[PDB]
């Protein structure tokens, strides 16, 4: 009755062709369509230097940052005072984060650390594996993420410009 | 010791706990089954004596609208008879807000003899089940294939109770029902209502009320059903005079669900080749049979399924407690908002009871439908049977299905509660432009609105033609009215009904999450490898690895109780504030409609201050002033729930190593004065002191809300 | 110098995590009369072969409590087996029996 | 009239099926 | 770690060896009571602390006693 | 009636148990009256 | 107990200091009139320092009543639930960090439920903090309004 | 009106956006991406 | 005066200042040199 089980195809499988660890080969996690996407994604796409890996997702993230408090803030109800607190909430969060970013490298790289960054660990989703590369990756996610708000807030403070460029108002 | 007298009661009626062969265990269960009924149609025997002899249900059958319905006289001793309150009509007796008089007139009852006649029928029934519970276990008892037939017992359940059930009502409504509520509310009083059994032997008194029955049974055989298109009616909306449901709607309603139930009746094979098995229909569930969106589910899929079937009593106790809890949410949600008897949905304190009821019985049948998926996991299930299949495959990705739905509890812990504190702080700064409400940043529920605004646009009639009126008043259309007070009005949903949704979807994902782990991982985990070993109910496996209290499937059935009850009293606080505040009330003469809080849902209900303030410290004024009053009796109860809460954490909070070692003091002074007794003094067990902490925690919490719903409406309902 | 088959699994989310490479390992190897299911204390049902078995687990209390299961659900019974503790270096302690 | 703002809204949710059926056919056909 | 002290009251009946799930205990020969055996705790640094061994022992009082020490990784019981 | 000519000449091609012959008779007769029933209502109205 | 003594001391000198001293004399009896008179009457003021009407000074006293309130109700998260509930949810969570990408961070310290005696512990400050906020907020909203 | 690109339609901010991002925005990152398609080894 | 806080006493600028600098200034560096003191090894 279940002699037959396990001999026919499916789609999800021991994870590396090891029933004994612990996860699933999944759609999710394992198709060409994601794993394409994920280890093309600055922090995994090979052969990058650390510090143009922080650059990347800097500039991604403290693009997006400045947004909700331009929007749905306290500052909201003028136009100038929405841009400038949500260019202070992008540089207070990047700031935060890039001090976590420096003390969990001086903390886990301390003579061979333990967990994920031993190295022993076969971790395919955490490769960063030295503590230059973790100082590297910090100073990165800084400048990309003040880059990346204060490009976002230089096109929120000139929207009456920006918004004329692209109805070509400018040619009259 | 005294754990023997606890532990007897409790090891009463789990059958495999003795000697486990299952065709004697089917016996004791279907022998038992037949002893629970007589125990419904005693209490069924109850309600119509009661209703029969100690009420004003004649009195209150002339008008419905100025008599409130009371079936409970007291005797005067003790002085107790104070809570006998003046109904109108000189009847002093106790407001029951079980609405067996609304039922009882929508049925086609007119005279306290019917009644009589209906308890001494539950009365004979009653000793009927407890002779067929006695013959087809003492006697005549059944053997293991006849329990084990699925599908005779599908499609005599399916085409026999349900489509015999609702045809033969169905045949009530028509011949007894139908005329009996057309005189009424076409204003004829008592003595000139014929008795039910005139409108079959004078066939032509029911010809004037409706002249399709001239022309008798043909046009059904002939399938000229249009001929009955005035006593079968598809028209929507509530009856104007008593504010419920069309009778010719609930008429027609039950014949198309008795041929809807005996066609359903019929899908399964039995004995003569036609039909489908319920083993082919689970061997076919897998790949590559399934859609390919579906080829997670493997390549065994459903097959090894159907031997928990053949085996297991817990794992069908545990989706029928799911689907009972699924029927009475469904009872709760559809009778306040489309009322189907007369005179129903102006009773306030009949809506609000019948409502609150309905959710806390469904709200328990969903715990024990986790309890005893758990005790199938532990005892009845086999691993052997499941290889590769959807119960195994389920058990292999519990880490990632706990770990997402404890994601997903947190995301909506944050973004509805966390909004209510953001709303609280903002309002104490005097900033209420900066609120999520309907005057600060709103959040519409736009897709609920959409449907509301679908099933406005369908009746017209875009896409059901076929009604007059809407299915609900509360999707849209207009205002109902009976006696100058709203039966249903359109139900607005703003800022404050997007959060409180919010939150009923936080609650119940969380109490998921308490129940589900408790399955999941109820035989094994990466904590305790033989959990299963230790049973379904034990208290703990010791003090190490850190501490492994409550780590058994009991002790999270334990923890989603009280989830169940903290989830349940903000699904009945939405029902209770939101129709006291936007939909009951009273038309003025002026035209315009005053609810009984005044419209302060909206702006008052988006805090938790005002959750304080608004619902619990007005509101409550009715249950602590009444002392002294008719009502005094629900000052009692309302105190008497706040008691058995506190005394709750006495048990809930401490543990019996404390108790035991008081006790020895006192078996201590007991023994110096000679007065020792064999049976030996024990403090109750981890799992007694976790089992009684719970049970007054639920039954302090509830009869407090029980006292504060019935003592508010009874006054101003 | 472990010898076995794997049984027949399909993987889950209960098995061996970063601590298994980084600190220590155990792994269980018995003998089977049969092809026969057994529950594995990770969750869910696997397949033992018949002959020598070898499954690597994450804690020592995961080998005795499937080595429990070996003694006690099957008859004849499988009261061979042996419980061993790997080190990262690949360095393999016997430590059950003792 | 023509078209209301749901109405477009409607049809860039709908388009993308299609678009996600388009990359698993192209996907499929192959590299 | 933990630690598991066999007291000279044990009458070597082998049931906290047999409860124990992460195989601490095993039994030596004594000569210090009937069954001429008694328990011993050799491998204490895997021992967890839950108290099977004690929930077993028929002594009273029990013969083997379980004192919570400092915790390891082994003695929390942690798979990660 | 026709309808139930089409349950006779389109139901012996799809049911793998027939003869337990006399029930799927009954079954092929029982579902044309159903498909008569819903024919016949909704060329009733067109 | 101390509970029992400052409603004590709080309601015979609101009595007193109102001339209302009458009032203690039939409510203080039975305990209704401690739960209506003394509970719900007092907290008329309190529970109105910020409404749809508006905001005045005792909002911050209404903001640290439904704060004490929340504290309490935490504790008993602490107190009814136990360790091993806990810390088998704590590994799932372990699993799914390890599992997800792009969260480079790995916790130094395994991350552990909290122990038996620390929860009760953790659950009596809770407890405490939650009692005497509700309470600290009560007595100074309802005297200062009054008076 | 005439002094510069409105919308008369229902959402005139769509292709106040859509023609930036399908015309001088995405085209160099779709180019990138078949570039290292046609390149890798 | 009553549109936003200001102080009627010496240096009033002061509670502008201390207010950001104790509660939302310097915690995350005070947090991050105790989190690096029970953290070393
Ligand atoms: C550090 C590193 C890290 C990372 C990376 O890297 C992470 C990540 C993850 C992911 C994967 C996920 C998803 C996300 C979310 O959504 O959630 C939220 C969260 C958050 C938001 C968190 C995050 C954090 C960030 C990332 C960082 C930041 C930092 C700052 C900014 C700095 C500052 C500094 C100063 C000094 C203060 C998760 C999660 C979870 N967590 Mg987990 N994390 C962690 C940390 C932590 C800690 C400490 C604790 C304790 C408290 C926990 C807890 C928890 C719980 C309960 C849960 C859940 O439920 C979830 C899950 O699982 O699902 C499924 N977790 N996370
Ligand atoms: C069409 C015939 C028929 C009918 C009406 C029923 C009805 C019932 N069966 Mg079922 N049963 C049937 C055929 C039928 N069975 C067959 C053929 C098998 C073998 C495959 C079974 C095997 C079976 C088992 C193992 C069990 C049941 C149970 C039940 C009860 C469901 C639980 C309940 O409380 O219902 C809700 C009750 C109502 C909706 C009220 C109406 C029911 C009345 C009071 C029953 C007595 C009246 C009469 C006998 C029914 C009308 C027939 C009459 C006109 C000739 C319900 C009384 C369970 C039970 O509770 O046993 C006592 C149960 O454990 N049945
Ligand atoms: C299932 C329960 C049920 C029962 C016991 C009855 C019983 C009856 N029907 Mg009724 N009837 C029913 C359901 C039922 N009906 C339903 C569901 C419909 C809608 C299709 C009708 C529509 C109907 C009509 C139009 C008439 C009856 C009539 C009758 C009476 C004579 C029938 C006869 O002798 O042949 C009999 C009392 C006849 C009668 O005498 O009316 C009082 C008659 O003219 N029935
Ligand atoms: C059709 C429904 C149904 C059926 C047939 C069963 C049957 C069973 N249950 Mg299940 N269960 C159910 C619903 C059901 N339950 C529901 C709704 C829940 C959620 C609460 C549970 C949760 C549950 C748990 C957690 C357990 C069971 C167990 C059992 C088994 C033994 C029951 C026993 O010995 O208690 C005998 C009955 C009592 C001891 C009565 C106590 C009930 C409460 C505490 C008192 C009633 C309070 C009252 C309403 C308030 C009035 C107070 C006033 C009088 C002062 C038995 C197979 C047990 C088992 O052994 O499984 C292996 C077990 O541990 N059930
Ligand atoms: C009001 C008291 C209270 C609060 C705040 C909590 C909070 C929580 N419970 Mg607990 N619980 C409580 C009472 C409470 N519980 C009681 C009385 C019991 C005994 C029955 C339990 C038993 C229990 C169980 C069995 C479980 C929970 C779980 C949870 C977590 C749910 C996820 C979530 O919503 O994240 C969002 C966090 C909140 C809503 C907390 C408040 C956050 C504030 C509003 C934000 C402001 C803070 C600010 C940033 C600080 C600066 C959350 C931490 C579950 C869990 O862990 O799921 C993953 C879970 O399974 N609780
Ligand atoms: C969500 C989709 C949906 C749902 C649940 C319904 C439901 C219904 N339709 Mg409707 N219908 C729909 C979309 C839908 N319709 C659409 C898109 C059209 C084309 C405009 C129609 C055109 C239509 C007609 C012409 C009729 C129905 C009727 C009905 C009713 C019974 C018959 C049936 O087909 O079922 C039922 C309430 C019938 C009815 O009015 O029953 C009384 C009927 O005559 N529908
Ligand atoms: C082949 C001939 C034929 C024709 C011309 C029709 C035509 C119709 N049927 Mg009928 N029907 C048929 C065969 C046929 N049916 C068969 C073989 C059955 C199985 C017995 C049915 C069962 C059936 C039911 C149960 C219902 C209809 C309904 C309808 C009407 C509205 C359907 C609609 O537009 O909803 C569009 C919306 C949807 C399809 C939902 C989305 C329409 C006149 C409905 C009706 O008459 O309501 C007034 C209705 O309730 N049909
Ligand atoms: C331990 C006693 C104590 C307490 C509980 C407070 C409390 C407060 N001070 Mg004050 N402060 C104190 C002593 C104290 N102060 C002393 C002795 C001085 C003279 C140096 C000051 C000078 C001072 C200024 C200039 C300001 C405050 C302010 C405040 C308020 C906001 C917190 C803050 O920004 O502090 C800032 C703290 C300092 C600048 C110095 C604190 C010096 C004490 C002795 C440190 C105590 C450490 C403690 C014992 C360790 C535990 C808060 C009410 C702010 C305010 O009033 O806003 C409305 C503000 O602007 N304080
Ligand atoms: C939908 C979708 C998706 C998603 C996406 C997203 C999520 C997006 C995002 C986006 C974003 C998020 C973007 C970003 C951007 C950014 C940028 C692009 C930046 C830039 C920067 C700059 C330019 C700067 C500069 C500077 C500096 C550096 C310094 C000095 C000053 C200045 C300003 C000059 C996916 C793919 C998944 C899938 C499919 C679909
Ligand atoms: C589980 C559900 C998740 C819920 C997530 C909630 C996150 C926060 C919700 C805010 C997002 C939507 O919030 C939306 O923002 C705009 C801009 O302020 C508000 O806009 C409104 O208030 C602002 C006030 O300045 C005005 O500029 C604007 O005229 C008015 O319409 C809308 O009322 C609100 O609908
Ligand atoms: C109070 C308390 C006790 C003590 C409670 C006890 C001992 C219950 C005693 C109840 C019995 C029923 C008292 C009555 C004894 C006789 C039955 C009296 C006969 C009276 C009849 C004639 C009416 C525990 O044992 C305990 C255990 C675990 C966690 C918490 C607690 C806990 O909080
Ligand atoms: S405190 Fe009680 S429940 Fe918890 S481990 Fe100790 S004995 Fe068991
Ligand atoms: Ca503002």
């Amino acid at each position: 009755t279940w002699v037959d089980a396990y001999d026919q195809k499916d789609i999800i499988q021991p994870y590396r062709g090891n029933p004994e660890l612990g996860n699933l080969a999944t759609p999710v996690n394992s198709s060409n369509l994601v794993k394409t996407y994920i280890n093309n994604l600055p922090a995994y796409r090979p052969g990058l230097t650390p510090f143009l890996r922080g650059l990347e997702i800097g500039m991604a993230h403290g693009y997006f940052l400045v947004g909700p408090e331009v929007v749905v803030g306290p500052l909201r109800e003028t136009a100038h005072g929405a841009n400038l607190s949500g260019l202070i909430t992008a540089i207070y969060i990047t700031v935060s984060a890039c001090l976590g970013i420096s003390i969990f490298a001086l903390a886990t790289f301390q003579g061979d650390p333990r967990g994920a960054y031993n190295s022993n660990s076969p971790d395919r989703l955490r490769p960063l594996r030295s503590k230059d590369g973790w100082f590297q990756l910090s100073g990165g996610i800084l400048l990309g993420s003040m880059g990346g708000a204060i490009f976002a807030y230089v096109l929120l403070e000139n929207f009456g410009d920006l918004d004329a460029i692209l109805r070509g108002a400018v040619n009259v | 010791t005294t754990t023997w007298i606890w532990d007897l009661h409790a090891d009463a009626h789990d059958f495999d706990s003795h000697t486990t062969d299952l065709e004697d265990i089917s016996r004791k269960i279907f022998s038992a089954h037949f002893g629970h009924l007589a125990v419904i149609f005693l209490w069924l025997s109850g309600m119509y004596f009661h209703g029969a002899r100690f009420s004003n249900f004649s009195s209150w059958m002339t008008d419905p609208i100025h008599i409130k319905p009371s079936a409970q006289v007291v005797w005067p001793i003790f002085g107790q008879e104070i809570l006998n309150a003046d109904m109108g009509d000189g009847f002093r007796g106790i407001q029951i807000t079980s609405g067996l008089f609304q039922m009882w007139r929508g049925e086609g009852f007119t005279h306290e003899f019917q009644l009589f006649w209906t308890a001494i029928g539950a009365l004979v029934m009653a000793a009927l089940m407890m002779f067929a519970g006695w013959f087809h276990y003492h006697v005549r008892a059944p053997k293991l294939d006849w329990f084990r037939n699925w599908e005779s017992m599908m499609n005599h359940h399916l085409a026999g109770l349900l489509g015999l059930g609702s045809l033969g009502w169905a045949g009530h409504l028509i011949h007894v029902a139908l005329p009996t509520n057309k005189l009424l509310d076409a204003g004829v009083p008592l003595e000139d209502i014929p008795l039910p059994h005139e409108f079959i032997l004078n066939k032509s008194l029911m010809v004037d009320l409706y002249p399709s029955f001239a022309e008798g049974v043909k046009p059904f055989f002939t399938l000229n059903w249009s001929a009955y298109a005035d006593f079968l009616t598809f028209k929507g909306g509530l009856n104007p005079v008593t504010g419920g449901l069309w009778m010719t709607d609930i008429a027609h309603h039950h014949v198309a669900i008795a041929v809807l139930f005996i066609i359903a009746g019929h899908f399964y094979r039995t004995n003569w080749g036609i039909g489908h098995s319920f083993r082919e229909l689970l061997d076919d569930a897998r790949t590559p049979k399934m859609l390919p969106i579906f080829n997670f589910i493997g390549p065994v899929g459903h097959r090894g399924l159907d031997k928990i079937f053949e085996t297991s009593w817990h794992a069908n106790l545990a989706i029928h407690l799911v689907q009972f809890g699924t029927a009475s949410l469904l009872v709760a949600h559809h009778m306040y908002a489309m009322p189907p008897y007369p005179y129903l949905a102006t009773d306030y304190a009949t809506v609000t009871s019948l409502f609150t009821h309905h959710v806390w019985i469904a709200g328990f049948c969903i715990v024990g439908g986790a309890a005893h998926a758990a005790i199938f996991l532990v005892r009845d299930y086999n691993p052997a049977d499941h290889v590769n299949n959807v119960l195994d495959r389920t058990l292999r990705h519990r880490d990632t299905v706990v770990s997402h739905l404890a994601w997903v509890c947190q995301f909506l812990g944050f973004h509805s509660f966390a909004m209510y504190c953001h709303n609280d702080t903002m309002r104490a700064f005097g900033r209420p432009q900066d609120m999520f409400s309907d005057t600060g940043i709103q959040l519409q529920p736009i897709f609920a609105q959409w449907v509301q605004q679908i099933q406005t646009m369908a009746v017209g009639g875009v896409t059901a033609p076929g009604l007059g009126g809407p299915v609900s008043h509360a999707f849209g259309g207009g205002v109902v009215a009976i006696g100058d007070k709203i039966a249903m009005m359109p139900i607005q949903l703003g800022t404050a009904d997007f959060l409180i949704h919010h939150i009923h979807a936080f609650t119940i994902h969380v109490t998921v999450l308490v129940l589900l782990k408790g399955v999941l991982f109820s035989r094994n985990s990466r904590l305790i490898p033989d959990k299963g070993e230790l049973g379904f109910r034990f208290p703990c496996d010791g003090p190490g690895r850190g501490g492994t209290c409550q780590v058994s499937a009991w002790d999270h059935v334990f923890l989603g109780l009280f989830w169940m009850y903290n989830s349940l009293s903000i699904v009945i606080f939405h029902f209770f504030w939101k129709m006291q505040s936007d939909v009951w009330g009273t038309v003025g003469a002026d035209g315009t409609i005053s609810h009984i809080t005044g419209g302060n849902f909206a702006q008052a209900s988006i805090t938790n201050n005002g959750w304080l303030r608004d619902f619990l410290w007005a509101q409550a004024s009715q249950v602590i002033g009444s002392y002294g009053s008719a009502l005094s009796a629900y000052g009692l109860f309302f105190l008497a729930g706040h008691f058995i809460f506190g005394f709750s954490l006495m048990f809930l909070f401490s543990g019996r190593g404390y108790w035991q070692e008081l006790i020895e003091s006192i078996v201590w002074a007991h023994n110096k004065l000679k007065i020792t007794t064999a049976i030996q003094p024990r403090a109750l067990s981890i799992t007694q002191g976790r089992a009684v902490g719970v049970a007054h925690y639920l039954l302090g919490g509830i009869v407090t809300t029980w006292a504060f719903f019935l003592a508010r409406m009874a006054a101003i309902g | 110098t472990l010898t076995g088959k794997t049984p027949v699994f399909g993987g889950s989310t209960g098995g061996l995590l970063t601590r298994a490479a980084v600190e220590e390992k155990y792994a269980i190897t018995w003998t089977s009369t049969k092809q026969q299911v057994f529950e594995m204390p990770t969750g869910g049902a696997a397949i033992m072969h018949e002959g020598e078995n070898l499954l690597y687990l994450a804690r020592k209390e995961q080998c005795l409590a499937l080595g429990t299961q070996l003694r006690s659900k099957f008859k004849p019974k499988i009261e061979d087996y042996k419980i061993y503790r790997i080190y990262p270096n690949g360095e393999t302690q016997y430590v059950h029996p003792a | 009239m023509t078209l209301s703002e749901t109405q477009v809204f409607v049809a860039l949710v709908i388009a993308l099926v299609p678009a996600i059926l388009a990359f698993r056919l192209s996907t499929e056909l192959y590299k | 770690s933990h630690s598991v002290k066999i007291y000279d009251t044990c009458i070597g009946c082998t049931q906290c060896v047999r409860a124990c799930p992460l195989d601490v205990l095993e039994m030596v020969p004594w000569d210090g009571c009937k069954a001429g055996s008694i328990a011993s705790s050799p491998r204490t640094e895997d021992c967890v602390g839950c108290k099977r061994c004690e929930t077993a022992c028929p002594t009273d009082f029990l013969s083997i006693r379980v004192y919570l020490g400092a915790e390891t990784t082994r003695s929390m019981g942690l798979a990660y | 009636c026709n309808l139930f000519v089409l349950a006779i000449g389109k139901y012996a091609i799809q049911r793998p148990g027939a003869g337990p012959g006399l029930p799927e008779l009954l079954a092929t007769a029982s579902l044309g009256h159903i498909l008569g029933a819903g024919m016949i209502l909704g060329l009733g109205n067109a | 107990t101390l509970g029992w003594v400052t409603f004590y001391w709080h309601w015979k000198h609101l009595s007193v200091w109102s001339g209302n001293v009458a009032q203690f004399n039939e409510s203080s009896t039975y305990l209704m009139g401690w739960f209506r008179d003394y509970l719900w009457a007092n907290s008329a003021q309190l529970i109105n320092g910020y409404s749809p009407a508006g905001t005045n000074s005792l909002a911050v006293w209404a903001w640290m009543f439904l704060f004490g309130h929340l504290a309490w109700a935490v504790s008993f998260m602490f107190l009814i639930t136990w360790r091993g509930y806990w810390q088998e949810l704590i590994e799932t969570l372990m699993w799914a960090h390890e599992n997800t990408p792009l969260s480079f961070g790995y916790p130094k310290d395994k991350p552990v439920a909290l122990s038996i005696v620390q929860a009760r512990l953790v659950g009596l400050t809770h407890f405490t903090v939650g009692y005497i906020a509700t309470y600290g907020a009560f007595l100074i909203a309802s005297t200062s309004s009054r008076f | 009106d005439m002094t510069q690109l409105t919308g008369a339609y229902a959402a005139p901010w769509l292709p106040w956006i859509m023609i930036p991002l399908i015309f001088y925005i995405l085209p160099f990152p779709i180019f990138a991406i078949i570039f290292l398609w046609i390149e890798r080894e």
